[PDB]
DNA sequence: TTTTTTTTTTTTTTTTTTTTTTTTT
DNA sequence: AAAAAAAAAAAAAAAAAAAAAAAAA
């Protein structure tokens, strides 16, 4: 009997075990947390009763009501002692997973109606969460009395009001129904999947407590779920639109223990030494440049003055320089290590501009913001090749954003200013194509005011060299052919992650005061070099660039996790800095 | 119902405000004085009182502001019943520190129904507001009867016949109607994650609260979230419609608007009733370093002058404007910037960021109606206000000319076929610009390093030009100022650790090496209300001093205009020493403020050419 | 009284025209 | 500075999916 299929489920959720009880702990934690919901999976069920797997998968629809029942049961009897006022036992949602390989939507046949169906696909629209009621009370219009606890179904299927206590005397009280989350998604079949000449298929979602909101469009989803058709009081005739209820969702693409392990790497000699050399091995030479893309990496802090004003912390790089150069490559791996991190043109990116856009839908008349690189980008790196290629709107608003980090934007609508916290990294070539010293300072056509913005702009360079020629096409085939102290991609990122959000650091007063020296000689010498030539450099040097060394350095120190920046480091990002001076200075 | 009173009885408790600090008696007073019928009550003081009550009222909103709003009306009773008898009902509205309901639009799940949440979002919503009847009365000519009928709120029959069928004419005037109105507010765009769509929710406005929040403005809204049902039929999807019935609405600007603080102003401003104005200033922008004269500016910006309405309907603009034209890096910006974290209603915008029909009004249809109906846009929305304008020489020269009248007469008029209308548009416009060539050429004349034309410039009342001069100790002074500015953290509050994504302040050595923000702002926005008049020998002064500023003889060799001298820079001194004189709590324009404004103008009407 | 066909309304999308804007001589 | 081509706005028309009410028997 169905009583003896819950018992079953009941001794399934107690006494699995893996020594550990799994599933009845999860309850304690979860339902403890306030969750309410536990991930079945589906395996450990398949073998500890290989015929409540297999009911499962014939018939979800009952059978999960009852396993749902013995979560709650299980629960009550786990964590039955409550304070007054939650002592009510609480409805367990409970998704189930497995590593069955998934079905492709094309074999969604007539057949598999009704059965437990695992599909990939990608979510292309999201519904509103929504109110759908579990139960409902209808009163009486005459006689006013009252039919409390209508058991209502799951799934797109309303429910009919009785005729008979005059006729269809009932109406339902807003107040006393109780309701749960609901969701509706569109899924389309992965585009790999799609035949070559094919449409691709669709199917609707349809998501649950807590599953609503779990994905948003966009995401490459793993659905397992009933095959369901709506019932909604009954030349294709017959034909009943069919739709997915979801039940558990995978979304396809820290520890202490890695906490201990990020503490124990920043506190080595040459972390720094090890840091740069691990961010682009396959690429040769550049050390310099390496080392300052880990800076931009790690970035230097953000201030909030007492009168409110923000100095950005995130720092700002140009590259410019032949075409020969492994640039792109570079801002490639930049936007694949950084934590979060895009990749886009100068002319923003295939469908995906640059900056924000506000637009208003003339039909709901909302405020629907379409997301550019930059705000999608907030609070990580926006890797802009092709950066000399912008389109005016673009370049204005980049202006703003790079300095200010907010995106002000002010449409018929409304007036709002979307934040965009992003590390720009530029790369470029030449106005010609080729830098030429003969028209040196000529080869930039920024305008002066843009780069100003960058913190450090590198200029590179293939005018002449025979070894170093031999040495980079050695190198470059001896990678073709293989295809230690370099921290891997997802371990380089996590820590750059933890150093971000943990260490915030601040300039000692000894490297304040050395860094004013240094930059009032700087400051100096950019005069003095501008009046000889009797031109003005198109590579200014402004407060701005103190402000950029004071991130480098602040960034070296967060490096670290040391929060104060030393003199030494102060010193090596002044050689940063150097190095794009003799871009400023020796350019001309 | 022994639950009920026990609530009610709780309620008025507290209500009965005398043996403790007498904070709610005093503002049941304040309600029956001005004249109001609702009442906003904190809910930090439902838990500081009564923990209990504070869950109920939160988890259960329907019956427990029933309760709740009884025993206002009791208590409003008792202090008076005359006055209570005005009013059928008695409302209340929430504030305070909602723990786990303050939410936005997309974190309103279907858990928080029947529960209070005070939701934060941007209205894209507001309906016509209507009168919604509640209680009608109906008067027979054959039978002589008036029959009232009353209409529960249950968010329906309107009689027509009499018993024996004598027709009834309803009475309008007599009949009771509240006015109602739906709005939809939206998640802020800005804590809206960049990707998916914006996530909104329906709100329902009874009387006290029909228009207190207009479309496109930031809200708090605070009530209760329910279900609506539908309407009757045998057959029903287990889907329902769900709105946040609002107990109250609060406008998100607090910014926009105690016996101590008033005393402080006047000592202040009694003090010493000469350099309050310079002290003001230098404490403008404390980050900032230098530009003393474009930080006087800027404070005459945030005082703005006064108003002239003459016997015609003439209207003489008392608002300033301002552009600073710069070098890179010269903190332009960033004056804009703590131009809008300070000055009220301070709209921000950029060169191309905000386009023709954006930056001002617009006009489009209805679509629904097949109605025109006005769009505020960037300005209008900014009256009596600030409008930043960043990048200023970036934008197109057709948005430029769709500012001269704002600028100018503080008003734009905007006329479609359909419909017409001059928006009220009486804001102070402070505009950033960088010269033509990206750097200011110092060997060329000012005209010629500024791309606008004549009549533009003659527009902005003051323009100000900030070369990057690079003097050695001038270099070393900003060098200091910033990097005991970068050094700076917080008091206590850090010690190490990175941003998550009283008259005079106390004096640090970090970052003085001036008076509070919000003294200052404190000060400003009552300073804002005096209306000074010039005084004969001010008069005097002022016209003498333009009449030389036109003459020739008021420029030397090699120094140029940095913009046309024409009538409004008359005004223009009026209008900066109307300025100066609400600094001092003047109220007479007297002759200190007439030299002050005459000596900024100087500086900022002439620039010598090298 | 109970069904049924219509009525609406409420969203959403689509197409034509006009107007506004951008690029070139 | 002015004309030619392109882009966007905006308004009107169509599909349509679903809930409610009036007329019919
Ligand atoms: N120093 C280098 N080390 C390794 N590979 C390099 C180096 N320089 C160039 N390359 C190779 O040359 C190619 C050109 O690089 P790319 O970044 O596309 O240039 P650009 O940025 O100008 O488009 C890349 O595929 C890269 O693998
Ligand atoms: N006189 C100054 N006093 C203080 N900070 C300054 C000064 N000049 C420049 N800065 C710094 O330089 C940066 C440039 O600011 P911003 O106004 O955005 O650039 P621009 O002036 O080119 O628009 C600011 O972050 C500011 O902190
Ligand atoms: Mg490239
Ligand atoms: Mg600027
Ligand atoms: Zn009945």
């Amino acid at each position: 009997r169905k009583s003896q299929l819950q018992r079953r489920f009941k001794e399934f959720l107690r006494q699995y075990r893996v020594f550990t009880f799994k599933y009845r702990d999860e309850l304690k934690r979860h339902y403890n947390l306030g969750e309410y919901w536990i991930e079945v999976e589906m395996e450990d069920l398949a073998s500890f009763d290989e015929d409540l797997a297999d009911y499962l998968y014939k018939q979800p629809a009952e059978h999960l009501q009852l396993l749902e029942e013995a979560a709650k049961e299980v629960a009550d009897e786990v964590t039955r002692p409550r304070p007054s006022g939650e002592e009510v036992l609480q409805d367990i949602q409970v998704m189930l997973k497995s590593d069955a390989s998934p079905s492709s939507i094309r074999s969604l046949k007539s057949d598999m109606m009704s059965h437990l169906v695992k599909i990939p696909g990608i979510i292309i629209a999201a519904s509103a969460v929504r109110a759908k009621a579990t139960r409902i009370s209808i009163q009486c219009r005459s006689c006013r009395n009252t039919l409390t606890n209508i058991a209502m179904r799951p799934g797109l299927e309303g429910y009919a009001l009785p005729r008979k206590c005059p006729l269809d005397p009932y109406f339902i009280m807003p107040d006393k129904c109780k309701c749960v989350d609901f969701q509706t998604l569109k899924l389309q079949e992965l585009p790999d999947a799609v035949p070559h000449g094919e449409m691709p298929r669709h199917m609707q979602l349809y998501c649950d407590r807590y599953l609503c909101d779990k994905v948003v469009p966009g995401n490459r989803v793993t659905i397992m779920g009933i095959y369901s058709i709506k019932k909604f009081g009954l030349v294709g005739v017959g034909i009943r639109s069919s739709y997915i209820r979801v039940l558990g969702i995978q979304v396809d693409t820290v520890s202490p223990q890695e906490e201990e392990e990020f503490r124990r790497l920043a506190a080595l000699p040459n972390v720094y030494e090890v840091i740069s050399k691990s961010i682009a091995p396959s690429i040769f030479g550049g050390t310099d440049m390496k080392k300052a893309i880990a800076c931009l990496l790690f970035g230097g802090s953000r201030k909030r003055l007492p009168d409110g004003l923000t100095r950005r912390g995130d720092i700002n790089l140009l590259m410019l320089g032949d075409p020969g150069t492994a640039k792109s490559q570079l801002l490639k791996f930049v936007e694949k290590c950084s934590p979060i991190g895009v990749y886009t043109s100068g002319k923003g990116s295939s469908a995906a501009g640059l900056t924000a856009s506000v637009m208003r839908d003339p039909s709901s008349r909302n405020f629907i913001m379409e997301g550019g690189a930059m705000v999608l980008a907030d609070g990580g790196v926006v890797c802009i090749d092709e950066f000399d290629k912008m389109r005016e709107d673009d370049r204005v608003a980049i202006h703003e954003a790079m300095e200010q980090q907010t995106i002000s934007i002010a449409k018929a609508g409304i007036t709002t200013t979307l934040n965009s916290r992003c590390s720009v990294l530029a790369a470029a070539n030449s106005v010609f194509g080729r830098w030429d010293e003969t028209k040196g300072e000529d080869n930039i056509d920024f305008m002066p005011t843009i780069l100003s913005r960058f913190d450090m702009i590198f200029i590179v360079k293939d005018e002449h060299n025979e070894e170093r020629d031999v040495m980079l096409a050695k190198h470059v085939i001896t990678l073709h052919v293989s295809a230690e102290g370099e921290i891997d991609l997802a371990k380089l990122k996590k820590f750059i992650a933890y150093c971000r959000v943990k260490c915030g650091p601040r300039l000692s007063a000894e490297a304040a005061e050395k860094l004013k020296n240094r930059y009032i000689i700087m400051r100096s010498g950019a005069r003095q070099h501008e009046r000889d030539s009797d031109r003005r450099s198109s590579i200014p040097i402004t407060v701005r660039q103190l402000e950029a060394i004071v991130r480098i350095a602040e960034a070296l120190s967060k490096m670290k996790l040391q929060p104060f920046a030393t003199e030494a480091d102060v010193e090596e990002a002044l050689r940063l800095f150097q190095v794009s001076t003799l871009d400023a200075a020796l350019s001309g | 119902d022994v639950e009920l009173r026990e609530a009610q009885r709780d309620y008025l408790d507290f209500l009965d405000d005398e043996e403790d600090q007498g904070i709610y008696q005093s503002k049941v007073r304040e309600l029956i004085s001005d004249n109001q019928y609702r009442l906003i009550v904190n809910v930090n003081d439902l838990r500081r009182k009564n923990e209990k009550r504070a869950n109920r009222l939160l988890n259960n909103a329907f019956e427990e502001l029933v309760a709740f709003q009884r025993a206002l009306k009791d208590f409003v009773a008792s202090i008076d019943a005359t006055y209570a008898k005005q009013y059928e009902e008695f409302y209340v509205g929430l504030e305070g520190s909602f723990g786990s309901k303050h939410v936005s639009p997309r974190t309103l799940t279907s858990c928080f129904l029947s529960c209070v949440v005070c939701v934060e979002g941007i209205v894209t919503k507001c309906s016509l507001v209507r009168p919604k009847v509640v209680r009608s009365v109906h008067y027979c000519p054959a039978t002589k009867k008036t029959i009232e009928r009353r209409y529960s709120d249950l968010t329906s029959v309107y009689p027509t016949k009499d018993e024996e069928n004598n027709p009834l004419e309803t009475e309008y005037g007599l009949s009771v109607y509240k006015d109602h109105q739906t709005i939809t507010i939206q998640e802020m765009p800005e804590k809206a994650p960049a990707g998916q769509l914006p996530r909104s929710v329906d709100v329902i406005l009874d009387d006290d609260l029909v228009d207190k929040a207009k479309p496109g403005d930031r809200v708090q809204v605070v009530g209760t979230y329910r279900c609506l049902p539908g309407k009757k039929g045998g057959y029903t999807s287990g889907t329902f419609r769900t709105v946040l019935i609002a107990c109250n609405v609060k406008q998100m600007s607090k910014d926009a608007q105690s016996a101590e603080d008033i005393a402080k102003i006047k000592k202040f401003s009694k003090t010493r009733s000469k350099d309050i104005f310079d002290q003001l200033a230098k404490s403008l922008a404390p980050s900032i370093h230098g530009h003393d004269y474009v930080k006087k500016a800027i404070l005459c910006l945030l005082l703005g002058g006064v108003e002239r309405d003459l016997e015609n309907g003439s209207h003489i603009r008392g608002d300033i404007n301002i552009l600073l034209i710069g070098d890179p890096s010269v903190a332009k910006s960033q004056l804009l910037r703590y131009v809008l974290c300070t000055a009220p209603r301070a709209i921000p915008t950029t060169g191309r960021g905000s386009s023709g029909v954006g930056l001002t009004a617009a006009v489009t249809t209805d679509q629904e109606t097949g109605e025109r109906r006005l769009e505020a846009g960037a300005m209008v929305l900014a009256d009596r206000g600030v409008v930043c304008i960043d990048e200023f020489d970036k934008m197109s020269d057709m948005d430029r000319t769709a500012i001269h009248e704002v600028m100018e007469q503080g008003r734009v008029t905007i006329a479609k076929a359909g419909i017409h209308a001059r928006l009220n548009a009486r804001c102070s416009v402070l505009a950033a610009a960088n010269p033509v060539y990206g750097r200011y050429d110092q060997y060329k004349t000012p005209m010629e390093n500024i791309g606008l034309q004549d009549s533009l410039l003659s527009r902005f009342d003051l323009l100000f030009i900030m070369l990057d001069q690079m003097d050695p100790e001038q270099d070393r002074e900003i060098s200091d100022h910033v990097l005991r500015m970068h050094r700076y953290r917080a008091p206590g509050e850090q010690d190490g650790d990175a941003m998550p994504l009283q008259i005079y302040e106390k004096h640090d050595n970090l970052l003085h090496g001036m008076v509070s923000a919000a003294f200052m702002k404190k000060y400003i926005h009552v300073a804002k209300i005096i209306k000074p008049v010039l005084t004969q020998e001010s008069a005097t002064y002022i016209a003498e001093e333009y009449s030389r500023l036109r003459s020739q003889d008021s420029m030397s060799s090699d120094t140029a205009r940095t913009s046309p001298v024409t009538a409004r820079t008359l005004e223009t001194l009026i209008r900066l020493a109307t300025a100066h004189a609400k600094a001092r709590m003047s109220k007479t324009v007297d002759l200190q403020d007439a030299e002050e404004a005459v000596e900024l103008v100087q500086y900022a009407y002439f620039k010598k050419v090298l």
